[PDB]
């Protein structure tokens, strides 16, 4: 949930 | 002793591009945060929550980011879980202007900010409190601490452990400038569990820590120690995720996001 929004985030 | 030299001006700059990254990344800044609550703006004045009928006007008079229970303390709660993760967004785009940052195994970039984001967090809240509450909806509410408190088990104790932070971080008197490379030398931690590759992420660290202290010894006539007593609150930060964590268990196995259903 967290890394979902970092990657996307980052991306 | 201390010289302007060629490593120091560098040092200077780049604690001058965190700065300016930061005030891109974070609309409410600690200098803004703290005119609001000390009524030194021309802005707005926001609407105080103190108990559960100025929380009812609240509720309608302060227009959310997001938006069904029945129950006060679950709704306060879930706007808190919201904001944090518009947090997380704010401070990966942070991130992003770290030089080196982008640089790095975007594994090891996710690990950084997965451990990173609650301890950045609880920063910028001290920002927005001082001893009689909480700055919420970017600056439009204002939540006092004793009504938090008054909440219900188990959420009445849910920010107890942030205004305890807060309360000594803000002793401290940091501004902005301090808080950027503070909340960059977090993000680039070597001992976040489940890294690749240290040494990269150490070495950025390094010239963050070096950055951090001649900012904090140019900026902080009158504490000679800060930086050491910065490094110490960082060794708290971990305690208060710790607490934060298992309280996020017990509520969660107790009671009952757009970007999380997208
Ligand atoms: O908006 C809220 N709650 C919904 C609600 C408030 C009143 C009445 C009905 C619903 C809320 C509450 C609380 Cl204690 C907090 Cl700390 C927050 C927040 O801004 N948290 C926050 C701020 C900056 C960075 C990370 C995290 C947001």
């Amino acid at each position: 949930g967290l890394e979902a929004i970092i990657r996307k985030a980052l991306m | 002793h201390m010289q302007l030299n060629p490593e120091s001006a560098d040092l200077r700059a780049l604690a001058k591009h965190l700065y300016d990254s930061y005030i891109k990344s974070f609309p409410l800044t600690k200098a803004k945060a703290r005119a609001i609550l000390t009524g030194k703006t021309t802005d707005k004045s926001p609407f105080v929550i103190y108990d559960m009928n100025s929380l009812m006007m609240g509720e309608d008079k302060i227009k959310f980011k997001h938006i069904q229970s029945k129950e006060v303390a679950i709704r306060i709660f879930q706007g808190a879980q919201f904001r944090s993760v518009e947090a997380v967004q704010e401070i990966t785009e942070y991130a992003k202007s770290i030089p080196g940052f982008v640089n790095l195994d975007l594994n090891d970039q996710v690990t950084l900010l997965k451990y990173g984001v609650h301890e950045i967090i609880y920063t910028m809240l001290a920002s927005l409190m001082n001893k009689d509450g909480v700055l919420i909806s970017e600056g439009q509410g204002f939540m006092t601490r004793e009504f938090l408190k008054s909440l219900r088990k188990p959420f009445g104790d849910f920010m107890e452990p942030k205004f305890e932070f807060a309360v000594k971080f803000n002793a401290l008197e940091l501004d902005d400038s301090d808080l950027a490379i503070f909340i960059a030398v977090i993000i680039l931690s070597g001992d976040r569990p489940g890294l690749l590759n240290v040494k990269p992420i150490e070495d950025i660290q390094d010239n963050l820590l070096q950055a951090l202290e001649l900012q904090l010894k140019l900026n902080h006539p009158e504490s000679s120690q800060l930086f050491a007593k910065l490094l110490q609150k960082m060794t708290d930060l971990r305690q208060i995720v710790t607490e934060h964590v298992q309280l996020l268990q017990v509520i969660k196995k107790t009671e009952t996001h757009p970007l999380l259903q997208e």
